[PDB]
């Protein structure tokens, strides 16, 4: 009775928000940008290939100086690379070799990693001794950590597979906010440029816009038909892109609260592992498990190039802060920098 | 009698030149296509393409020697061409047969399971061991070149092929015996492991992927050893006893290993068998 | 290159040397993924052989074993089972004392069969062998006298002794191997008062290591 | 089940009261950002090799 009434109320609210998002759908992004100049063909080439990892790469993150990048691999190693000279600054041995994410702090003083041990381990790079030691081991999650992102030197936001995102205080070691609105495993994170709100793509074919200070979900985006593995904001902070296992990428607008464009091809029948935008937002770079990466025109939904050159599944990719280079990591234990 | 025998041996040499060139060219060409079309290359594949290149060189040397001898006997009678051919053959043949024994050492160290400490020390340093085996065995090459040149000098001071062939055949026996010993030890290791896995563990609930696929390679390898040790004994006895038709028969026997062993190596590598099946598919 | 650039190059060379040495050490280690049901019983196996996932290290006859227990991972296993694609073997522990028990929509043995069919026929474990333990044979012997095996498998039609029932259970797990050409299933019958299981794992992993060496040599 | 349903109802009610804009304005804003920042995009317009850090 009461459960049926609440289900009817939920269906009524779902139909109301569907009708409200239908009423603000006067035009389409494909129709509006049908008279803009298309970019011809993005021919990127491999400049530096980073060797040294002996197992599959699961995560990379760039630095804010656009030169230092950290990589995570199943060999229990966290290598910090100098991308200009192709040489290793640090090689951090992890206590658990089952790493699934890595993060680089904006100040550059810390790196993070986590995975099947359900622990976000934070490493101090700038110590008086010459080594990189463990600063903290944040342990409150029930499932595997999927993504971690630094807010500053004292805060980190972690996504886990126990249907929960958490925001931590590193000095205390405790979690200040728990984000609990999902249904499946949360697989991806993306922080906004102003660092006040973030999106999380999960395994319920949904992406949720969270507020860091308030701790409540603001928007829910339901367009995909499979597990979302990758998420990334637009540089503007007013839109984001999702990469799922149904071989489609989608662009969602925060203010319009719905989907603007689908980046799909009939020749692609395999999922998306990583997504990243360009500095201008014109190019959407999506890493697939057809062994290569596809460059999409974000305003016209047309492929502009293919970053072929990886012998296994491209699991992680990221564009630098200045937009000069794109580094792709894959399961063949190589990192390649494209420009 | 001699003319029809020489014609039969000439037909044999043409057939084995064709087979050897096709097989070793197929090995090198398959590895080259797999290299240029962005695919991984194992260490066994590198050793196999090294054997293929060396055997192409050796079979071209012996076929060019036969072409020079048939077309230009006056050029063939000179001591300069004879000494040059002899020394170039012994260098290329030494490198080829010791690379084959290096591939055998690679197989034996990778596959066989023994409890000896020295065996394990060699077992975890296979690349270093095969490189050391190639570099150390150059003393055999230097001593072989020395003894052949002493025999040539004695022959031209007194062409003494009855001792040149014997010295070369002795110098091929040492890597052959090493390879046979490594093969027998590998078979003994596999038999000991099978006897252990037949009485403690109830074999398999599947019994599909095991040495049941490798017995084909073992059988086609032991057949080649048997039919080549027989030809060893036959050639040594016939060269020692009474023969005066030595040049064509010895030119035939020198091409037997680099022509037939590559065909044996094709039947026994999964990549080469898959490439052969794809060739036979797209030909039809 | 400057002086500091040359010294950075030397530091990278030392880091590369240490990475190569660590990789050569780790390639000689045996990695095992331990799987089972909740009531199947894996703590007695780890006790005999010695949140998050649990790594157990033990050395037996100059082999370093790494055993990984993912039973505490209560998440969707399709999102992390590819992390164990490179593994020497999978140890699947099945109690055969719970054919008569229930979890009611499936039996315990049927749940174990479904998990075995999912793991064995996974796309990441085509060439990964499975070591099968049949635990609690004493309770199975003391329970087959009263309760017949017709409760679990209704199409049995065989003698209700210990040996025939155990053979039928082993055959029913080994008939779910749809590959049956590039992987092998090793079956052992264990009990609590028995210390021989590490020997069985050693024998099976030596067989798997021989097959992997033959595959790396190109002979398969 | 009652508490989860009440939380879902409250979240769906909080998600409805959002000031929405049209798709046309969102597309125009994204197009304006991409046109404004097009010059400072090395992947779109490739920089010369003198100013390329990866040469
Ligand atoms: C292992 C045994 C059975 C076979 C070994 C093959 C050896 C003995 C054969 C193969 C090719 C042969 C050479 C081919 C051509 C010539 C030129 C001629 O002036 C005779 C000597 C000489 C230089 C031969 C000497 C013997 C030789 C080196
Ligand atoms: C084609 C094939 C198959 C097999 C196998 F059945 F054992 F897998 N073994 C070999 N060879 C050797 C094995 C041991 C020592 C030496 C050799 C050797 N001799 N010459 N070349 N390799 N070869």
């Amino acid at each position: 009775s009461e459960l049926d009434q609440l289900r009817q109320e939920a269906e009524q609210l779902k139909n109301q928000i569907r009708d409200a998002r239908k009423a603000c759908a006067d035009a389409t992004l494909s129709q509006i940008t049908n008279n803009i100049d298309p970019v011809g063909r993005i021919q990127m080439r491999t400049r530096r290939t980073l060797r040294g990892h002996l197992a599959k790469i699961y995560a990379m993150h760039w630095g804010t100086d656009s030169r230092l990048l950290v990589s995570a691999s199943q060999d229990g190693k966290l290598i910090i690379w100098d991308s200009y000279t192709t040489n290793k600054v640090h090689a951090i041995p992890l206590r658990s070799s089952w790493v699934m994410t890595c993060a680089y702090a904006p100040s550059g003083n810390y790196v993070a990693c986590g995975g099947l041990d359900n622990i976000c381990s934070i490493y101090n790079l700038k110590t008086r001794e010459g080594n990189v030691r463990v600063s903290r081991e944040l342990a409150g999650h029930t499932g595997y950590l999927s993504c971690c992102r630094f807010l500053d030197d004292n805060q980190i936001v972690t996504s886990s597979g126990d249907t929960t995102c958490a925001l931590w205080d590193i000095e205390t070691g405790q979690q200040t906010t728990t984000f609990t609105g999902h249904t499946g495993d949360v697989m991806s994170l993306s922080l906004a440029p102003d660092t006040r709100l973030f999106v999380s793509g999960a395994c319920d074919a949904s992406a949720k816009l969270w507020d860091v200070r308030e701790g409540m979900c603001r928007q829910t985006f339901t367009g995909h038909e499979s597990d979302i593995n990758a998420i990334c904001f637009f540089p503007n902070g007013n839109a984001f892109a999702t990469g799922s296992d149904d071989a489609t990428c989608r662009l969602f607008d925060l203010r319009a609260d719905q989907e603007l464009m689908t980046y799909s091809h009939d020749n692609i029948i395999c999922g998306i592992t990583s997504v990243s935008f360009s500095k201008s937002g014109r190019l959407l770079l999506a890493g697939y498990d057809d062994f290569n990466c596809n460059v999409w025109d974000a305003l016209k939904a047309d492929r502009a190039g293919v970053l072929a050159g990886h012998d296994n599944r491209v699991s992680c990719l990221g564009v630098t802060d200045d937009g000069m280079a794109v580094a792709t990591g894959s399961w063949d234990s190589f990192l390649k920098i494209w420009n | 009698m001699g003319g029809v025998i020489k014609s039969i041996f000439t037909f044999v040499l043409i057939v084995e030149f064709i087979i050897g060139n096709l097989g070793n060219s197929f090995i090198a060409l398959v590895n080259c296509i797999d290299w240029v079309k962005g695919r991984k290359i194992s260490s066994v594949d590198r050793i196999l393409t090294a054997l293929a290149i060396s055997r192409i060189s050796l079979v071209w040397l012996i076929f060019g020697s036969w072409c020079v001898s048939v077309f230009f006997p006056a050029l063939f009678a000179t001591e300069k061409m004879f000494r040059m051919l002899t020394n170039i053959w012994t260098v290329i043949n030494h490198f080829s047969v010791w690379l084959a024994t290096g591939l055998g050492t690679f197989y034996f160290l990778k596959i066989a399971n023994f409890s000896n400490s020295i065996f394990l020390y060699l077992k975890w340093r296979v690349k270093k061991v095969v490189l050391v085996l190639l570099l150390v065995t150059s003393v055999f090459l230097f001593l072989n070149i020395a003894l052949i040149n002493i025999h040539i000098n004695a022959s031209i001071n007194g062409r003494f092929s009855s001792l040149i062939v014997l010295t070369s055949t002795v110098f091929i026996f040492i890597p052959f015996t090493l390879s046979l010993a490594m093969f027998l030890l590998l078979i003994f290791s596999m038999w000991k492991h099978r006897k252990k896995m037949q009485h403690t563990v109830k074999i398999s609930g599947d019994a599909s992927t095991k040495a049941h696929r490798g017995v084909k390679s073992v059988i086609t390898f032991f057949l080649l050893y048997a039919i080549f040790s027989l030809s060893f004994f036959i050639s040594v006895w016939t060269s020692e006893r009474l023969e005066e038709n030595l040049i064509i028969l010895s030119q035939v026997m020198g091409m037997a290993y680099p022509s037939c062993h590559s065909c044996v190596l094709i039947l026994g590598n999964k990549k080469l068998r898959q490439a052969s099946l794809s060739v036979l598919l797209w030909l039809r | 290159l400057s002086a500091e650039d040359k010294a950075a190059v030397e530091r990278s060379k030392m880091i590369d040397r240490n990475l190569r040495e660590d990789g050569e050490k780790a390639a000689r280690e045996v990695k095992l993924l331990l799987l089972g049901a909740g009531e199947s019983g894996k703590n007695t196996i780890v006790k005999q052989m010695k949140t998050g996932i649990v790594e157990t290290h033990f050395t037996f006859k100059d082999l370093h074993f790494k055993m990984f227990d993912v039973g505490a991972q209560r998440s969707e296993r399709k999102k992390w089972i590819h992390c164990f694609e490179g593994v020497t073997a999978i140890i699947f522990c099945v109690a055969l004392s719970d054919y008569d028990l229930v979890l009611e929509e499936m039996n315990r043995m049927h749940e174990s069969m479904k998990l075995f069919d999912s793991i064995c026929n996974n796309k990441w474990f085509t060439d990964t062998s499975i070591i099968l333990f049949l635990n609690k044979k004493d309770l199975f012997e003391e329970k087959i006298k009263k309760s017949p095996l017709t409760i679990c498998y209704p199409e049995y039609a065989g003698s209700n002794t210990y040996e025939e029932a155990a053979a039928y259970i082993q055959c029913q797990f080994e008939d779910l191997n749809k590959r049956k050409d590039t992987k092998e299933i090793y079956t052992h019958f264990t009990c609590s008062t028995d210390t021989k299981n590490v020997q069985f794992v050693f024998d099976a992993v030596t067989d798997v290591i021989i097959k992997n060496n033959l595959k790396d040599c190109g002979l398969f | 089940s009652i508490a989860q349903a009440r939380k879902l109802v409250e979240q769906l009610k909080m998600e409805a009261n959002i000031d929405r804009i049209k798709v046309s304005k969102a597309a125009a804003d994204l197009m304006a950002y991409c046109e404004a920042h097009a010059k400072e995009d090395p992947l779109l317009t490739p920089v010369p090799a003198s100013e390329n850090p990866f040469r």
